């Protein structure tokens, strides 16, 4: 496959993953508060 | 183009020509998969 | 190059854009909070 | 094998290395744009 994208989508999503996951209980922390 | 080291010329005229052709295949499906992307 | 990565990066770094657009302006406004 | 049909062998040889190079050298540069998507 073509190693440097494949790879590199991979690490860009686990990225986002994290800021999705952080910015969706976030979000819901900012109706908390 | 002789009796010397044609072998590895032979060798690696059909193996980058199937590379070639793997690698446009691959590119067409390794984006292609990525739909999501 | 390669169109398919490029441009559709392109749609992806936009969303990803919004994404720590709004996590930035977010967590910052928590913090202060 | 040498005499003739290696001739258009190493012809075909240098053709597809070079587009090989061409192609490589193409998408890496395509991946070495951004390398921080």
């Amino acid at each position: 496959g073509m190693d440097a994208i494949k790879k590199k989508m991979q690490m860009l999503k686990l990225d986002n993953y994290h800021l999705e996951n952080e910015v969706a209980r976030l979000k819901k922390l900012v109706g908390e508060r | 183009g002789c009796g010397k080291s044609i072998d590895d010329l032979e060798d690696e005229l059909y193996a980058q020509k199937l590379k070639y052709k793997a690698i446009s295949e691959e590119l067409d499906h390794a984006l292609k998969d990525m739909t999501s992307i």
